[PDB]
């Protein structure tokens, strides 16, 4: 694993094309995360 | 040290959940190739995790991360999508969940929109797809997300297409 850029504890990767799509986060340290919620699902096939 | 509680349907815990997983569903621009074809989804269950050990190494961090950003940890909730996540609930995420070849490096990666996170749960471009079937479209496997209390501090901010 690598290290956060200096005097940041994250990154965010802000998306400029894609006009739906919503950030993306990148954490360098195992203990900035703590796994909540396990959602157990299928996806739909449209109609 | 993990147990897993199920959430009533009827619980508005459960309701908040839901909601977030099926509002940040989008159309990707492989139209579907790694994590199928879509509008929303299922949701079979959802279970909180509760892990004394993992959450004090997590407020431990926090309080950490906040005393560095004028007592700000920036904690959100997010999406995290893999194969290994039996392993990341009993004990934590570490330096094997990263994604070595991301485009901000080799890290832990999550998402705002669930349906992003989605395309990662067979492997990064969604692998082969389903073990059962090979078909990273499968209507009929069950899959696992999970949602995430992150704390991102001070966070560098990257534009990128
Ligand atoms: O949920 C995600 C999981 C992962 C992910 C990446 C590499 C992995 C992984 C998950 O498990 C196997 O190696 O990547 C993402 C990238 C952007 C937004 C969300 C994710
Ligand atoms: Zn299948």
């Amino acid at each position: 694993m690598a290290h956060s850029p200096p005097g940041h504890h994250s990154v965010t990767g802000r998306p400029s094309v894609n006009g739906l799509a919503l950030a993306e986060y990148v954490i360098y340290r195992g203990e900035q995360a703590y796994p909540e919620y396990l959602i157990t699902y299928q996806i739909m096939r449209p109609e | 040290g993990t147990i897993l509680i199920d959430l009533s349907p009827d619980d508005k815990e459960f309701q908040s959940v839901e909601e977030e997983m099926q509002s940040t569903v989008r159309e990707h621009r492989d139209g579907g190739h790694a994590g199928g074809i879509f509008n929303r989804y299922n949701i079979l269950k959802i279970q909180k995790v509760c892990n004394k050990k993992l959450w004090e190494r997590y407020t431990h961090r926090r309080k950490e991360v906040s005393e560095e950003n004028h007592n700000h940890a920036n904690e959100r909730m997010l999406f995290h999508g893999s194969p290994f996540v039996n392993a990341i609930i009993h004990k934590g995420f570490d330096e094997r969940h990263a994604y070595i070849g991301g485009m901000f490096g080799a890290g832990i990666y999550f998402a705002e929109n669930s349906s992003k996170s989605n395309q990662y749960v067979y492997g990064i471009g969604g692998g082969t797809g389903c073990p059962v079937h090979k078909d990273r479209s499968c209507y009929i496997c069950h899959r696992q997300l999970l949602f995430c209390r992150v704390t991102l501090g001070k966070s560098f901010l990257q534009f990128s297409a």
